[PDB]
């Protein structure tokens, strides 16, 4: 088989944009 | 977009986590074996793997960015669950720590490759296995992140 | 005359670990 | 804790120069540390106790525009580097140290926290040498402990060859003594 990544975690918990 | 250096990953038979340190996506070999990564282009192999210390790594993957390893030595860590919650661990030393308020196992499953993070947030070491008495993880086992930089 | 200093942006400090939202 | 901190561009050179002159700024405002702007360098402000304060080096004696106008400074100390304007609005203030923790951790413009060890009032050690360019522009920026509150604001860069080696900042109760300050 394979290892699919299923979701992401951010850890600043940043919501969105560009820096 | 924003990116993750955490990506939660699957095999058909468990679920865990992989964590991105210095461009190279770490899980532990107990989830992961040997196994190639997706991708758009097709399956990725392992740049990296150990059994002998649990470690196997690919090439970061795209909605990724890599996490700094530490550099204060301290021994008050952070674990972070697939569940984005944050586990504060006192370091007991190299690959152990023991959480601050101990939890049913259940709340630290599917977490393993997760990322052991300092005050400053860098990565200390990935999250290998949880110690527990009798249904209650009281203390975790880490892969200290000098592995995964003695790996490359 | 000196212009004034302007906010061009942001460092926020408050986040918390989070699912990146899917879409 | 663990401090974890991001970075948000809210404005590019031309909107922020008619901003600079005209002195009106109706953008939104969140965060603790602002990334501020004058018309020839860019550097931070961060927000404690309800004040929103930076290095007199970049901000010199100008004010900040807002949505209201330009506003005054409230505090103004050549002496101590420091300036402060009240805190926009929507804004977070971050709160002074009440520990004394010897272990400090500088979040740089760039939304990075590196680790320094205060090395005495107003000065502490990188334990990892950075490049003077990294941390050019995180002027008045935070210092902050390990639960997240405000130990000092950075100021200048102790480097040699390039390197930085130590950084050099203003202890909080700099400005706690500025508002008492006649100034
Ligand atoms: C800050 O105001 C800077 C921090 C940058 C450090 C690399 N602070 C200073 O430059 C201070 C002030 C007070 C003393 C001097 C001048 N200083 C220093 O850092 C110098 N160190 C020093 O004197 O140290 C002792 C006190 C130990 C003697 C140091 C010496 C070596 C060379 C660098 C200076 C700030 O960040 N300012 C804003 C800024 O740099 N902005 C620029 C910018 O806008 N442009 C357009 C160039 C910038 C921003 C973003 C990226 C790149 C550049
Ligand atoms: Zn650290
Ligand atoms: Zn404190």
């Amino acid at each position: 088989g394979s290892v699919v990544i299923v979701g992401r975690i951010v850890l600043s918990g940043k919501p969105a944009i560009i820096p | 977009q924003v990116e993750g250096e955490v990506q939660i990953v699957s095999t058909a038979t468990q679920t865990f986590l992989a964590t991105c340190i210095n461009g190279v996506c770490w899980t532990v070999y107990h989830g992961a074996g040997t196994r190639t990564i997706a991708s758009p282009k097709g399956p990725v192999i392992q740049m990296y793997t150990n059994v002998d210390q649990d470690l196997v790594g690919w090439p970061a993957p795209q909605g990724s960015r890599s996490l700094t390893p530490c550099t204060c030595g301290s021994s008050d860590l952070y674990l972070v669950t697939r569940h984005a919650d944050v586990i504060p661990v006192r370091r007991r030393g190299d690959s152990r720590g023991s959480l601050l308020s101990p939890r049913p196992i259940s709340y630290l499953k599917g977490s393993s490759g997760g990322p052991l993070l300092c005050p400053a947030g860098h990565a200390v070491g990935l999250f290998r296995a949880a110690v527990c008495t009798r249904g209650v993880a009281k203390a975790v086992d880490f892969i200290p992140v000098e592995n995964l930089e003695t790996t490359m």
